[PDB]
Parts: structure tokens; C-alpha cells; sequence
């Protein structure tokens, strides 16, 4: 049971900044790649990241410039840091850890930015 | 809602005690130690679930539950929801919200 | 937006509101669950030449048991049976002659359950 | 014959019997109330019909 | 010699069902499918009893916006018996369909209709943009700010 | 709206002797050839009923009024009608009888039933002015004089008609009980052609039940409406009304009383034992028997 513990999120005001966290825990074996996904009500799972083991990340247009990923190999964790937060980021955010067969999918943490 | 014979979220859809239960309940409050001031939503909880719980049955299930008569596939909408909300563990608030 | 708010009154007064009660077909001479107006049981069902007052909705034994009921959906009547039950003793010889045994089914018929049918109920694995 | 059918009488009669129970029908026990609290009806169902 | 051992018992396998073939039924269609709904400073209260609610047409016909609940599950409606009904239908904006719930303020929670913080019962709304808008403007529901 | 009439007067009250009537059946369960014991609410055997005239002619001129007094309900009404010209076309129950506390309504018309809860606000004398067309007659055309207004209504209930139409010794005995247990009122009602018997005739005939309502409100007093065929503006000198009151009402108080009742082989109690009436009844009732050997 491969498990993934995401945190960080909340209501934060327009400009603010927030660090979301994942850890991936149980079998993920060693070539995984860590990705972020968005979802406002209404909508799809729109790609907002994705990060390989070959440290390359991959960043789409909608937030270009201001969501940032950070790997930690010691631990095998992620960390996105979300800052210069828009209206237009309130989804809810969740973790694609592909791994190597049993794709995992995440729990889920509110983002809200409104004033 | 932690003792044998009771209901609640947490008692049919969270912890489920058997009747017969030897042992003890124990808890202590922990807002000086669990609240953070943007609040703690490290901890989640479900609302929802297609049946009670078994005694000492533990479910960490994260599918989406079907709330209406179509099917979600994984995905929430219209009758889709995610199994857990957070929680808003703050040190302002009340005793009955605190940690 | 048009919006309705419908506000429900629980209180210590008989309901006027009530939801949509679930049926299901009617299955005869055959042991069943049943519920017939809220009567739950578990029984077969057979047709009844009785004539019920149309008020009667239930029929009662000498007792308290009830055999007899009036169908809500079709105004027919149907009397009920228990579900068929009875003892089953072991018919056996001394186990130092022989471990062949013979079952009897107490008060029943060979039909529910080398068979014999007597009086005193279903015998099975004995000679007549 | 006559004493024989009034023991049986009886007998059947005290099936109706509440015993302090919340009722006599253990089908309306069970789904009128939670197990742990409907043993505590039923346990004086068993011992007045025992 | 003869011994009693066990007692055979003959089981059921299935289970039957029968009521009074449902007929009487609420009058929700003079109230969802209304033609005209009142101003927000005169709302409609239509009274509900002496019939049956069929509460699976609108939870599941999905052609309202909400299906809030406050005290009940909305999927056990079906169950329950109520002594009474009050169906209160009215045109709101959509950024104000949040004030309709208990603990709430605003302008319409404060000054329109207030509701306790102790309800039982849902809050069930819809988008009449086809229906109540017109070309030139629909001025005919009536909106007030102030109050003493 | 209504119409005031002249003043009761208190007339003195008058009995009879109710001979084993108001049993109604308590259970909807078809018992067949069997005898019943049943604790309830029952009219006791051979009771004093009071009874009273429809229209009482008793002033030294010969002033016709109506006897419509206000009774008290408790437990439980039996009420009797001997009638043969439809003058008596339901009842008010309540506490108050005004707009203070809710009041429930039958009445009866040409037509159908119409039962309502309202806080109607009764004035003392309710009645239907009652008359006929004037080619026709096969109707009589009904206008309601009994409350002055009703506000916050929570029932209403319309079916075919409780009270038969009776358009000359033809008189009939209409039987009806009311109860008001747990919030349900309750309805047992028996029709039944009588003949050469002034007051309740000696006999048994069981009360079919009619109607459970749940209004579920609190009564206490009930009244009987009553039809005016003659006019209040221009009172006859004599025969304006229905021959002097002829027919009559008959009213008793059900009490808790312990019953045995004998079903026959098609359904029906043919016969009933009160426990408390005498000791052979209790002996009857204690052996569960209709008869008793030596
Ligand atoms: C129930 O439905 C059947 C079939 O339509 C009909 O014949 C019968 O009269 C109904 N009974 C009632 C009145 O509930
Ligand atoms: C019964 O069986 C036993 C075997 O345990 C044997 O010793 C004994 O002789 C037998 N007796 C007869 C009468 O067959
Ligand atoms: C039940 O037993 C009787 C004998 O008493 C027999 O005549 C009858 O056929 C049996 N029933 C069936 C279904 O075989
Ligand atoms: C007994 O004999 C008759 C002939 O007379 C035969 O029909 C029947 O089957 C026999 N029964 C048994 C149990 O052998
Ligand atoms: C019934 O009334 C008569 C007088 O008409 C009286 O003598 C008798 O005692 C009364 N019976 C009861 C039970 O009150
Ligand atoms: C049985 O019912 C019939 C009417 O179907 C009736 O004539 C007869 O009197 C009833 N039996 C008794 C004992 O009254």
C-alpha cells in the first residue's frame, strides 16, 4: 500500500505564497515520477507540473514562472512552493506519483485565493 | 464518539469499538502541541462511506463516492465528492474544536 | 437563480408528509419474508376462500398468531403458513454392530426434505 | 385433554408478553434500536420466555 | 434406540414487499416547476401535508444548481415522515445563493430571511437565466439595503 | 356569516337508557368464530344517554328553538341520531370554540363531506339555513351560518356523504362514535332503519369504523349543528319547522370499560358482555365463555 501524505494548502490573499508537500511512502520504486494536478469544480485535472528522477522539471503555461517544484532524494519527498497566487488557482491540487506500474493518485488539499 | 456501543461520523464511518471492548479510552488536549495559527489540515476525515464499519476495521480507500445515481470514475462533480475534509485546528478555537 | 427552501417539521405530531413506500411482486406458495402493511414475518402464502370485513386488514389464530391477511396492491386475501420445521431423530443400531443410520424428519412431509413416508413424519434410509 | 391444552395455551400466550422488553416482536427491538442497547431489551425477552 | 440430534427448518431466500399502492402526491411541481416566484421581500411559504413526497425526482433529476441540507441526509428524505412541509421558492442572485444557510450573514441573510442556526431541512436552488431575464432587464423582483 | 338566535333558556336535562348500544369494533383484524377480549373505550351497557330534541316546542305561546347546547367530550362521544328529515348535518369540536385554539368541522350537505381544522371563531348558535328550489325539490340547497371566520387551516377532508339522505314513519338511527387518542379522531359510524320505537331500540349492532383523521389537536366541548328549514326573520305560528322536533339526539360518554366480544363465522361481533354490569358478566368474562354451567 503505497501511500502519499500531501499538505500545506489553505485560503491565502491575493500575492501570497504556500509550500505543498507530498511524501511518498511503501514500494515506489526508485525511477518514479512526481507530477501535480489541478482541479477547480467544474473542470478537469489540468497538468500543472511534473518532475522526473532525472531532476528535470516541467512546468505548464497557465502558471509560468510561479509555481516551483523541489525534490528531497534523502527522503524521496516533493515540495511545489506556490507564490504570486492568482484567482485563478483555487483547485484543489493532487499528486500523480507514477512509479513504476501501480499509478497512485492523491487525497487532495484546498487552495483558495480570493479577496 | 470512542467508546463501545456508539454512534457518530467517527464512530460508524471512522473507529469502530466492539461491545465487549477490555481496555481503556484515554485522551488529553492538544492545542498547544496540534494547532498551528493558519490552521493544521494534516488531518483528515470522511463524512461519507457506502456502509458502518466493521470492529477495528481500518479503510484508507481515497475513492471518490458516488453520491447521485451516475457513476464518478475517480473524478468529483455533480454528487462526486472526495472521502476526506480537513480540519481547522486553530488555538483560538472553542474546547469543543480544539485538538 | 431560483431557489425553493423546504424546511421540515420533526416534532411529537402525527406525519401528514410521507415518503414513497418500495413493493415488490407478490410470490405465492413459497416460503418467504414478508411485509404486508408493515406486518413482517416469514411464511408461504396460499389463496383463502375467507371473507374479510373491509376494514379487517389482518386475521388472528385462536392465539395471537396471524394467519390470515388482505393484499393491499390486489384486494385479494392470503392466509399464511409457518415456514415447515420439525425435529429430526437419528435411527441407528448399536455402533459395536453396524455405523448405518436412519433419518427421521418429524411431522413433515417427504417433499420439503428408500423413503418412507409415515405418519409421525419423512423416514429416509430405511426398508419398508 | 383440557389441562393439557391450557399449558400449551399458556405457553403461547406468554410469547406476546413484554417481560420489560420495549417489545414483544424481537424484529421491532432490533430495528428500533442500536445493538448495544437492544441487547438489554432482548436479554429480558430470553430470560422470561426461558 | 432413537435420538432427537438436530431440527430441520425450512428457510426462506427471498423477501416481499407490500404496501398500499402509492397515489396521493406533494404538489412540488406548482412549486420547482412555478411559473412566476415572488420578490425576496414577499416570500412564497407554500404549506406541504396530507401527501406523499417523492424527494428521488429532485435529488436526482438534477435540474437545480443546490441540494443543501441542514439536520438531514438528502438520500433518506425517502424515508422520513415530516408533520409538515414548508416550501419557501424565490429569484436570487447567484453570488447570493451562498447566504442561504443557517449561521450566515449579508444583506440577504440579515435583512431578507433569516434563518437559525438550528435548521432541518435543504436549501434547493436553480439558474432561471432562460426563464426570469429579459433583453431589456427584469426589474420586476425587488431588493432592499437598508433597514432600521 | 351567522344569524342570532334566542336565548337557550337551560331546559332541564333529560334521560334514557341506552340498551347495549356503541359497541364498535377496536381492531382491524377479521376474527371468525372466536371470542374476544378487548380493554378500551366503551360506551357501558344499560347507561343513562342524554337526550335531546332537535327543535323543542316547550314556551306556553309555542316557540320553536333549536336544543344545540355546547356538551362536554370527554374520553370519547356516543352519538344517536333518531331522524327522518336530515335536520342534524354535523358537529364542532374544541377547547375554546373561538379563534383562540383550533376547532375541527364536519358537516354534511346534499353533496359530500367537508371536514375542516381552522381556529374559526363559532358564534353561539351554528346552523345551516336549509332550503329547497322551487321546482325541483329533489335537493335542498344548504347555507352555512356556522363560523364567522377561519384562519390557519391544516386539514381538509371531502368524501361521500356520513349522513344518508332521508327524503312518514321511515325514521332511522344513525350511530357514530368519536374518540381522540394520540393526536388521530377517530370515527366509527352504523346506519340502520328503525320502526315504531321512540327512544334506542333493544338490539346490538356493531359500529363499522368510518374514518381515522389526524388532525391532532386538543378537545374538550363539542356541539351539534342543526338545519333551520323555517326562517328566523319571520317565525310560523306552527308547523314552519319540522312537526314539532319529532326527531332526536341522543348523546353518551364512552369510559374505559373491559369487553368480551363474540365474532361469528363471517366476520361480524354479533354479541358483546360488559365485565362490570353484573356478576354473572364478570363470571362470563372470567371464564372467557357466553355461558356458564353449574
Ligand atoms: C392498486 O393498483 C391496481 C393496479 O392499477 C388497482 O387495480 C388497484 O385498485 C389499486 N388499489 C388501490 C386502490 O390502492
Ligand atoms: C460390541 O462391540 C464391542 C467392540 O467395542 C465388542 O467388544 C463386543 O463384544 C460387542 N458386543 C456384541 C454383543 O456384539
Ligand atoms: C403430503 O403428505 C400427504 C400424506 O399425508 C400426501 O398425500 C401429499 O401428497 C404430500 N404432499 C406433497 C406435496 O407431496
Ligand atoms: C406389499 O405387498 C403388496 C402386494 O400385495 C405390494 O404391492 C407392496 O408393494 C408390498 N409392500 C412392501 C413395502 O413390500
Ligand atoms: C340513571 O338515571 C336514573 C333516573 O332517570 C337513576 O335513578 C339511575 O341511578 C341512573 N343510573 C346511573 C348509573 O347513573
Ligand atoms: C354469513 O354471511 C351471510 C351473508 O353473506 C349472512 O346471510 C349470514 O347471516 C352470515 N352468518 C351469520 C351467522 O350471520
Amino acid at each position: 500500500q503505497v501511500q502519499l501524505q500531501e499538505s500545506g494548502g489553505g485560503l491565502v490573499q491575493a500575492g501570497g505564497s504556500l509550500r505543498l508537500s507530498c511524501a511518498a511512502s511503501g514500494s515506489i520504486f526508485s525511477p518514479n515520477t512526481m507530477g501535480w494536478f489541478r482541479q477547480a469544480l467544474g473542470k478537469q485535472r489540468e497538468m500543472v507540473a511534473v518532475i522526473s528522477s532525472i531532476a528535470s522539471t516541467q512546468y505548464a503555461n497557465f502558471v509560468k514562472g510561479r509555481f516551483t517544484i523541489t525534490r528531497d532524494n534523502t527522503k524521496n519527498t516533493v515540495h511545489l512552493q506556490m507564490n504570486s497566487l492568482i484567482p485563478e488557482d483555487t483547485a484543489v491540487y493532487y499528486c500523480y506519483a507514477v512509479d513504476k506500474s501501480q499509478d497512485y493518485w492523491g487525497q487532495g488539499t484546498q487552495v483558495t485565493v480570493s479577496s | 464518539q470512542i467508546a463501545p456501543g456508539q454512534t457518530g461520523k467517527i464512530a460508524d464511518y471512522n473507529y469502530k469499538l466492539p461491545d465487549d471492548f477490555t481496555g481503556c479510552v484515554i485522551a488529553w488536549n492538544s492545542n498547544n502541541l496540534d494547532s498551528k495559527v493558519g490552521g493544521n489540515y494534516n488531518y483528515l476525515y470522511r463524512l461519507f462511506r457506502k456502509s458502518n464499519l466493521k470492529p477495528f476495521e481500518r479503510d484508507i480507500s481515497t475513492e471518490i463516492y458516488q453520491a447521485g445515481s451516475t457513476p464518478c470514475n475517480g473524478v468529483e462533480g455533480f454528487n462526486c465528492y472526495f472521502p476526506l475534509q480537513s480540519y481547522g485546528f486553530q488555538p483560538t478555537n472553542g474546547v469543543g474544536y480544539q485538538p | 437563480y431560483r431557489v425553493v427552501v423546504l424546511s421540515f417539521e420533526l416534532l411529537h405530531a402525527p406525519a401528514t408528509v410521507c415518503g414513497p413506500k418500495k413493493s415488490t411482486n407478490l410470490v405465492k406458495n413459497k416460503c418467504v419474508n414478508f411485509n404486508f402493511n408493515g406486518l413482517t414475518g416469514t411464511g408461504v402464502l396460499t389463496e383463502s376462500n375467507k371473507k374479510f370485513l373491509p376494514f379487517q386488514q389482518f386475521g388472528r389464530d385462536i392465539a395471537d398468531t396471524t394467519d390470515a391477511v388482505r393484499d393491499p396492491q390486489t384486494l385479494e386475501i392470503l392466509d399464511i403458513t409457518p415456514c415447515s420445521f420439525g425435529g429430526v431423530s437419528v435411527i441407528t443400531p448399536g455402533t459395536n454392530t453396524s455405523n448405518q443410520v436412519a433419518v427421521l424428519y418429524q411431522g413433515v412431509n417427504c417433499t420439503e426434505v428408500n423413503v418412507f413416508q409415515t405418519r409421525a413424519g419423512c423416514l429416509i434410509g430405511a426398508e419398508h | 385433554v383440557n389441562q393439557n391444552a391450557q399449558a400449551l395455551n399458556t405457553l403461547v400466550k406468554q410469547l406476546s408478553s413484554n417481560f420489560g422488553a420495549i417489545s414483544s416482536v424481537l424484529n421491532d427491538i432490533l430495528s428500533r434500536l442500536d445493538p448495544p442497547e437492544a441487547e438489554v431489551q432482548i436479554d429480558r425477552l430470553i430470560t422470561g420466555r426461558l | 434406540g432413537i435420538y432427537q440430534t438436530s431440527n430441520f427448518r425450512v428457510q426462506p431466500t427471498e423477501s416481499i414487499v407490500r404496501f398500499p399502492n402509492i397515489t396521493n402526491l406533494c404538489p412540488f411541481g406548482e412549486v420547482f416547476n412555478a411559473t412566476r416566484f415572488a420578490s425576496v421581500y414577499a416570500w412564497n411559504r407554500k404549506r406541504i401535508s396530507n401527501c406523499v413526497a417523492d424527494y428521488s425526482v429532485l435529488y436526482n433529476s438534477a435540474s437545480f444548481s443546490t441540494f443543501k441540507c441542514y439536520g438531514v441526509s438528502p438520500t433518506k428524505l425517502n424515508d422520513l415522515c415530516f408533520t409538515n412541509v414548508y416550501a419557501d421558492s424565490f429569484v436570487i442572485r447567484g453570488d447570493e445563493v451562498r447566504q442561504i444557510a443557517p449561521g450566515q450573514t449579508g444583506k440577504i441573510a440579515d435583512y431578507n430571511y433569516k434563518l437559525p442556526d438550528d435548521f432541518t431541512g435543504c436549501v434547493i436552488a436553480w439558474n432561471s437565466n432562460n426563464l426570469d431575464s429579459k433583453v431589456g432587464g427584469n426589474y420586476n423582483y425587488l431588493y432592499r439595503l437598508f433597514r432600521k | 356569516q351567522c344569524v342570532n338566535l334566542t336565548t337557550r333558556t337551560q331546559l332541564p336535562p333529560a334521560y334514557t337508557n341506552s340498551f347495549t348500544r356503541g359497541v364498535y369494533y377496536p381492531d382491524k383484524v377479521f376474527r371468525s368464530s372466536v371470542l374476544h377480549s378487548t380493554q378500551d373505550l366503551f360506551l357501558p351497557f344499560f347507561s343513562n344517554v342524554t337526550w335531546f330534541h332537535a327543535i323543542h316546542v316547550s314556551g306556553t305561546n309555542g316557540t320553536k328553538r333549536f336544543d344545540n347546547p355546547v356538551l362536554p367530550f370527554n374520553d370519547g362521544v356516543y352519538f344517536a341520531s333518531t331522524e327522518k328529515s336530515n335536520i342534524i348535518r354535523g358537529w364542532i369540536f374544541g377547547t375554546t370554540l373561538d379563534s383562540k385554539t383550533q376547532s375541527l368541522l364536519i358537516v354534511n350537505n346534499a353533496t359530500n363531506v367537508v371536514i375542516k381544522v381552522c381556529e374559526f371563531q363559532f358564534c353561539n348558535d351554528p346552523f345551516l339555513g336549509v332550503y329547497y328550489h322551487k321546482n325541483n325539490k329533489s335537493w335542498m340547497e344548504s347555507e352555512f351560518r356556522v363560523y364567522s371566520s377561519a384562519n390557519n387551516c391544516t386539514f381538509e377532508y371531502v368524501s361521500q356523504p356520513f349522513l344518508m339522505d332521508l327524503e312518514g314513519n321511515f325514521k332511522n338511527l344513525r350511530e357514530f362514535v368519536f374518540k381522540n387518542i394520540d393526536g388521530y379522531f377517530k370515527i366509527y359510524s352504523k346506519h340502520t332503519p328503525i320502526n315504531l320505537v321512540r327512544d334506542l331500540p333493544q338490539g346490538f349492532s356493531a359500529l363499522e369504523p368510518l374514518v381515522d383523521l389526524p388532525i391532532g389537536i386538543n378537545i374538550t366541548r363539542f356541539q351539534t349543528l342543526l338545519a333551520l328549514h323555517r326562517s328566523y326573520l319571520t317565525p310560523g305560528d306552527s308547523s314552519s319547522g319540522w312537526t314539532a322536533g319529532a326527531a332526536a339526539y341522543y348523546v353518551g360518554y364512552l369510559q374505559p370499560r373491559t369487553f368480551l366480544l363474540k365474532y361469528n363465522e363471517n366476520g361480524t361481533i354479533t354479541d358483546a358482555v360488559d365485565c362490570a354490569l353484573d356478576p354473572l358478566s364478570e363470571t362470563k368474562c372470567t371464564l372467557k365463555s357466553f355461558t356458564v354451567e353449574k
